[PDB]
């Protein structure tokens, strides 16, 4: 919470790089994991499926061909080469919390994806104009003022009520 | 006949003012030595219009029809205030309390939004004078007030206002404040509106009244941000009157 | 221009899904 | 040319005083014996000329003008102000705790 | 710090006569307001009416005053306005309308002692937070 | 620096879905054969367009 | 909206000189 | 450092104007906020320069004082905050003035608490403003140090701070 | 100077399509024999 309301870290595209990559692995590591087990073969004759795999088969203990048809055809596009599936689960995750560590390092150095000139010289000259990111900013000013004296004590900020941002009876 | 909330709710009928049968073009006398009030008075738009505003060359600004956008929450109701009877025999409608104001935003051709305080708060109309009985040839006059349209507390999306807010533009801290003055500095705008309303329809017995209004009041200025439009509003009214 | 160019890459995008699942290398069993 | 006119009021005798034409009614809290009855009537009555025309209020009682009297120095007047009296702002202000 | 009978010794009435609590009715004080008061008056506001807090200060200036415990007793028996004008134990609980507000019914007059002996230390040992509201919180 | 609009005007197409004419008039319903309507119609046949040519 | 203009430079060659390269090696892929 | 160069010159003998006339404009620029690298962000692009302006000249050393003649400090802006509220305290922290957001319950405003600003050194060396807008305006410059006159024409700046090559 | 800012679009993608128009065909003749 510090991090949203003093650099505004939803805002900065390493961090949205960053989820992707975490919701992608979540995402990647759900689909792969219903796949295989909705695409087995028949190796046994019981109803739990577990005890039909032995560590040292061969075989490929379920079905490829089955799972690339299912798919295609429900999604429009399939893995076809196993080997690149699991790289791909490497990369995706591993890529995305890189990605997210550089945006970090910014914020070492307070640079921050904080703001959208073009749309601070706009609000500014236009009382009218209110979009989801000039309300995420007051958000972030109301964190700042109300949580800082208290997150910082050793700043002695001494905020009297009267200037601690507020709306309407709240 | 009397219908109930149940009948009414979600119908758009709640918007609308009574009205009266067509055979109802009678006339309440009245009593100069007697006191008067308004126990109920109910206007109801039906039509906005806005003066476009004339360009440089300019030679003739119209009043052009628009779009409502805010639904069926334009009706001023429950509106009371004592019926004077002058001196010259005029009679005088003063405002004392009821829903008088209704915020509207319609909208002009290419797209403007234009919101505007629908309103007769502190509304005075006056009949012309020596008047024994109301008729469906009574027309009253009046003027009201027409307060800014954000009150005081309102905050711009920047954090702005008058009795509250941010002071300056937070988001550029080493602008020149000079060219952001008029929205930085948040003025609550009060000016007067002008109001007909001519009675077309009584029923003498029981003291109601009906007719059309036209009234002329200004558009939302945005507390001092931009210059407000001339706004012309139309439509209906019902007013029953008891002995006070 | 900024809006132009915004949609100009989506509808790249929505260009490129076309070709990726109709043009694709079919998978074929070798 | 352009002044916010509730900053340029907190110059006045409103920043010091309860303003009896202009002040939210909470503030007659601030003194004993003034809330929420004769808080009430003040305001109703309103628009004043001098504070001391508080007193001429039809209706008082005897104890009434007496704590009115104890409270005309906590008092001020200055003109109305359409922004702090419009929208019934002197009943509620949107302040709360 | 500690809760010390300094702390827990309070205006017995406004004639200057204070009275010492122990740490047991102090707790017995806060269960008490937190059974029957708290849902209005929790951390010494009053959510129905944010312009009259519990604070000793505001307690004080109130007609009768109420920065003691008789007063305050007094008040939980059968309150008024705050200039004291009009009688109120239609809407506030009170020992008076305990019919409608079942809550007090059972109140013994040691139980309301405590609420209000609670009610007046709590601003000694939180300060501006009691009554303050969520700017302090 | 109109270039399409003109030949839209000459063949009747006059106002916009949002009340404007380029005669000057305002608040008028020019139906579904607005500019824009007209920009969409391209646009659809355009799209429609393109999956003929794949199939051919 | 006041935005800065070497933006549109910007993107367009951060777009077509990587789909660029892409492209090349694709074809020259295609044709051996 | 700017304050001990002061007392020194106070000691003697030298006027308030005369001390803080002594200090060189650039060692005020570096006491300024707007030249923390810590101020920027990632694509607030290009020079300082483009942000709060090409610095043309110190403006002077702003002193707040209150109707009663005390001396108030602007408490200042740090790196954190891209906002930040003015707060004005005596010289032992006791808050005396500020500018408020909720008008209705002030107490501490500007125009109540009578607080004007008085230069010394740079530009307005000797001027005095007493009128709350003025001195609100240079209140607000106040949390980034010292106050300099910025050139924000030539470069169409935006008025936003941007980093050093230092923190690129 | 006040020169036009699309300028400098335009001389880079004037530049760029057809040149790599160009080295695409030739890189894959390359690759052919
Ligand atoms: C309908 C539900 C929905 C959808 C479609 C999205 C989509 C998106 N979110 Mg959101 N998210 C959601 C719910 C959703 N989210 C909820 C409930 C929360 C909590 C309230 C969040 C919290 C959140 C955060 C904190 C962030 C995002 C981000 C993102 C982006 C990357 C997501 C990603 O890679 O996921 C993993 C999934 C995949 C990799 C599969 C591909 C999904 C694609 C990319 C979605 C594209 C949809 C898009 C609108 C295009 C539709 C075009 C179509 C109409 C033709 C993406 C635009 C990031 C962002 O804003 O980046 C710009 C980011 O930083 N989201
Ligand atoms: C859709 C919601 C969503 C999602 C998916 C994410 C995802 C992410 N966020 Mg974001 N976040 C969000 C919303 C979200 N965020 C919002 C709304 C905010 C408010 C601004 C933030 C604020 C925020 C902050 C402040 C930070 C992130 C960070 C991250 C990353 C965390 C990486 C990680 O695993 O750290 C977990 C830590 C590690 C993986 C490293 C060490 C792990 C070792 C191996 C642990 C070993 C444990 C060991 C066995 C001991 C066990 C003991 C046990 C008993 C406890 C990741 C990209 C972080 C980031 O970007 O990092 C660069 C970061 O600092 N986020
Ligand atoms: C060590 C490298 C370095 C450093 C620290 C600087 C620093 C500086 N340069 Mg210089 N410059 C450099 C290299 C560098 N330059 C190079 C290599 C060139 C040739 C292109 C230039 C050309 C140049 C010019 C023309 C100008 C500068 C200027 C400046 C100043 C402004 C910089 C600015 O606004 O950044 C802006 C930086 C960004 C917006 C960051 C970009 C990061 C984006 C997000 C790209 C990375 C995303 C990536 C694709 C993610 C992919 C992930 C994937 C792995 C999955 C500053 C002092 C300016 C100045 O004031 O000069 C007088 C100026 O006009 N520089
Ligand atoms: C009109 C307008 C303008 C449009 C609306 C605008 C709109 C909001 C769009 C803007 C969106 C926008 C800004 C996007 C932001 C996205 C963004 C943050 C990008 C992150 C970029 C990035 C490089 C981050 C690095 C991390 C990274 C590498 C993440 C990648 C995540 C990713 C793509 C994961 C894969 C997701 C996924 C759907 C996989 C499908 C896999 C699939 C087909 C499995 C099926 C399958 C399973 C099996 O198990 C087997 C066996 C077989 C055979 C098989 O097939
Ligand atoms: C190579 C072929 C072309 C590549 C694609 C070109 C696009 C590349 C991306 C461009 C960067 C985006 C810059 C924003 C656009 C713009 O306006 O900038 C414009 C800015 C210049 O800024 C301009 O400056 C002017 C004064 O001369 C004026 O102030 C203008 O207003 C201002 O826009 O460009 C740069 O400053 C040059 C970039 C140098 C950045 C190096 C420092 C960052 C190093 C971090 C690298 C880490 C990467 C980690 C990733 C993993
Ligand atoms: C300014 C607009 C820019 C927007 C466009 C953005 C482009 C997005 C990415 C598309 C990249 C194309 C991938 C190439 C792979 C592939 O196609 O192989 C070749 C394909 C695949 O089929 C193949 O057919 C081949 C045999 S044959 O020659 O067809 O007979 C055979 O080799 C193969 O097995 C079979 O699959 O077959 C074709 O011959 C099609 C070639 C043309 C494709 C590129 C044109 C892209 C421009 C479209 C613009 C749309 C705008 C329309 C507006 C109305
Ligand atoms: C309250 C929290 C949820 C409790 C139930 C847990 C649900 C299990 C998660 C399934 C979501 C994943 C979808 C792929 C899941 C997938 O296909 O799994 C299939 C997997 C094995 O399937 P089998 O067909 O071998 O067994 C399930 C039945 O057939 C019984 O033999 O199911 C489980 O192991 C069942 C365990 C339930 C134990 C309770
Ligand atoms: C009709 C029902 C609804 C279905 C409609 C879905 C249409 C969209 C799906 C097509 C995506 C195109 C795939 C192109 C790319 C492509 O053709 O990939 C095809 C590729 C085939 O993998 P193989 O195993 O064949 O790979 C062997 C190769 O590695 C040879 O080197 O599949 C992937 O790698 C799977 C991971 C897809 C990862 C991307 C999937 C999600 C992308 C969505 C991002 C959206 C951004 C939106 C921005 C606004
Ligand atoms: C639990 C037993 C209690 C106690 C001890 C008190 N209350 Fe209330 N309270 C409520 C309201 C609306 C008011 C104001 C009424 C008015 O003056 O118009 C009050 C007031 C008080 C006071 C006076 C404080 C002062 O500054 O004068 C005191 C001491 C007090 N109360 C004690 C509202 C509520 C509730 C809402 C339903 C409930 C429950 C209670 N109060 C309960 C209690
Ligand atoms: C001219 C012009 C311009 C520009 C333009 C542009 C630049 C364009 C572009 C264009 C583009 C860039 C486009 C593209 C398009 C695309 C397409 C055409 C698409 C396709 C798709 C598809 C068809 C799909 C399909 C499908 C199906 C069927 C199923 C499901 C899946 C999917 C969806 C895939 C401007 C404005 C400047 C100005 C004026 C003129
Ligand atoms: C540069 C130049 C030139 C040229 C130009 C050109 C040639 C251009 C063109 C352009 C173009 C040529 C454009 C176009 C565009 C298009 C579009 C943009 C399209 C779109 C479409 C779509 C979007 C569709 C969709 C769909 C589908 C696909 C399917 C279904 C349906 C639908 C419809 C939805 C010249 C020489 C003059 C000179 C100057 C310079
Ligand atoms: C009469 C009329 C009109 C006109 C119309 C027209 C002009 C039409 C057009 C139309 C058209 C223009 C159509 C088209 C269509 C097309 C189609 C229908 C297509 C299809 C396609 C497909 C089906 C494909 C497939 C595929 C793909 C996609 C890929 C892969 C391969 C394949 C080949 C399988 C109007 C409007 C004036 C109105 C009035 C009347
Ligand atoms: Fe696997």
């Amino acid at each position: 919470l510090f991090f949203q309301g003093f650099h505004n870290w939803t805002l900065n595209p390493f961090h949205m790089m960053g989820v992707a990559g975490v919701l992608g692995g979540a995402l990647l590591c759900a689909i792969h994991g219903a796949t295989v087990e909705n695409t087995l073969f028949q190796d046994g004759e019981g109803a739990s499926t577990f005890r039909a795999f032995n560590p040292t088969q061969a075989e490929e203990t379920y079905s490829m061909v089955t799972a690339n048809r299912f798919w295609s055809q429900i999604f429009g596009i399939a893995f076809s080469n196993k080997r690149w599936l699991h790289f791909f689960m490497l990369f995706v995750p591993v890529t995305g919390l890189w990605m997210s560590a550089i945006g970090v390092v910014g914020l070492a150095l307070n640079l921050r994806s904080y703001d959208f000139i073009s749309q601070e010289i706009r609000a500014a000259e236009d009382p009218e104009f209110e979009t989801f990111y000039t309300k995420n900013l007051l958000l972030n000013e109301g964190i700042r003022a109300w949580m800082a004296p208290q997150d910082q004590p050793h700043e002695n900020f001494v905020f009297p009520e009267e200037v601690l941002p507020r709306g309407n009876a709240l | 006949q009397t219908l109930t909330y149940d009948d009414i709710v979600g119908t758009g009928l709640a918007n609308k003012c009574p009205t009266l049968d067509d055979t109802a073009r009678g006339a309440y006398p009245i009593d100069s030595s007697q006191t008067y009030r308004i126990a109920r008075l109910c206007l109801q738009p039906t039509t906005f219009l806005v003066k476009e505003e004339p360009k440089n060359k300019r030679q003739e600004a119209e009043f052009v029809p628009t779009k409502l956008v805010t639904r069926e929450t334009t009706s001023l109701d429950q509106i009371q205030g004592e019926l004077k009877v002058n001196s010259d025999g005029s009679l005088t409608f003063v405002e004392e309390d009821g829903i008088d104001f209704q915020p509207v935003t319609v909208q002009m051709a290419g797209g403007e939004r234009i919101p505007l305080l629908f309103t007769v708060k502190n509304l005075v109309a006056s009949t012309q004078p020596n008047v024994t009985s109301i008729t469906t040839s009574t027309d009253f006059k009046g003027e009201f007030n027409v307060p800014s349209y954000r009150t005081a507390n309102f905050l711009d999306p920047k954090g702005r206002g008058l009795a509250s807010g941010y002071d300056s533009a937070i988001a550029l801290p080493q602008a020149k404040e000079e060219e952001l003055a008029r929205a930085n500095v948040k003025r609550f705008s009060l000016t007067k509106g002008q109001i007909s309303l001519n009675v077309a329809k009584v029923d003498g017995r029981t003291g109601e009244i009906a007719g059309t209004f036209e009234s002329e009041q200004l558009s939302d200025d945005d507390m001092g941000a931009h210059e407000p439009h001339e706004v012309k509003i139309q439509g209906v009214f019902y007013a029953s009157i008891e002995p006070a | 221009m900024e809006t132009i160019t915004y949609v100009f890459i989506f509808a790249c995008i929505i260009a490129l899904f076309f070709f990726a699942i109709f043009f694709r290398e079919p998978p074929r069993i070798t | 040319e352009l002044v916010n006119v509730v900053d340029e009021k907190l110059g006045t005798a409103y920043g010091e005083k309860i303003d009896l034409n202009n002040t939210n009614i909470a503030a007659f809290i601030q003194y004993r014996g003034l809330y929420p009855t004769l808080a009430k009537l003040i305001v109703k009555n309103a628009p004043y000329e001098s504070v001391e025309d508080v007193l001429n209020i039809p209706g008082l009682t005897e104890r009434q003008k007496q704590i009115l009297r104890e409270n005309l120095e906590h008092f001020t007047v200055t003109e109305v102000e359409t922004a702090l009296v419009e929208g019934g702002d002197r009943y509620n202000n949107g302040l709360y705790k | 710090a500690e809760l010390t009978p300094e702390v827990l010794t309070v205006p017995l009435n406004s004639e200057g006569k204070t009275i010492t609590l122990t740490e047991k009715q102090y707790l017995e004080g806060k269960r008490l307001f937190q059974y029957a008061c708290a849902s209005c008056h929790v951390g010494g506001i009053t959510k129905t009416n944010p312009s009259l807090d519990l604070r000793t200060e505001t307690l004080a200036l109130a007609t009768p005053p109420r920065d003691n415990i008789e007063g305050l007793v007094d008040y939980m028996k059968n309150p008024t306005t705050y200039d004291g004008e009009q009688e109120i134990a239609e809407v506030h609980p009170s020992l008076r309308s305990a019919d409608i507000f079942p809550k007090m019914r059972n109140l013994t007059e040691k139980d309301l002692v405590a609420i209000a002996g609670h009610i007046l230390v709590e601003p000694k040992i939180l300060g501006d937070k009691w009554g303050g509201g969520k700017v302090y919180y | 620096g109109m270039f399409v609009l003109p030949f839209m005007a000459r063949l009747g197409v006059t106002g916009s879905w949002s009340g404007w004419s380029i005669t000057g008039e305002t608040g008028i319903d020019p139906g579904f054969w607005s500019f824009e309507g007209v920009a969409l119609a391209h646009i659809v046949l355009s799209g429609l367009l393109f999956l003929a040519a794949c199939w051919h | 909206m006041e935005v800065n203009q070497l933006g549109l430079i910007a993107t367009a060659l951060f777009v077509l000189v990587p789909s660029v390269f892409l492209i090349i090696l694709y074809v020259q892929t295609e044709s051996q | 450092e700017i304050n001990r160069r002061v007392q020194a010159s106070l000691a003697s003998g030298a006027t308030l104007e005369e001390a803080w006339s002594a200090i060189p404009e650039k060692l005020a620029f570096y006491d300024y906020i707007g030249n923390n690298p810590a101020k920027g962000g990632l694509f607030r692009t290009g020079p300082m320069n483009k942000g709060d302006g090409i610095a043309q000249a110190w403006k002077g050393h702003a002193v707040f004082r209150n109707k009663e003649g005390e001396e108030l400090f602007v408490r200042r802006m740090p790196a954190f905050f891209e906002s930040f509220p003015v707060i004005l305290t005596d010289k032992n922290g006791v808050v005396k003035a500020d500018i408020p957001f909720r008008r209705a319950e002030s107490k501490y405003s500007f125009e109540q608490q009578g607080v004007t600003v008085s230069f010394y050194g740079g530009e307005l060396n000797g001027q005095t403003f007493t009128d709350p807008p003025t001195v609100k305006s240079y209140a607000r410059k106040a949390i980034f140090g010292e106050i300099f006159e910025f050139d924000t024409e030539t470069l169409n700046s935006d008025g936003i701070f941007r980093t050093s090559p230092r923190g690129w």
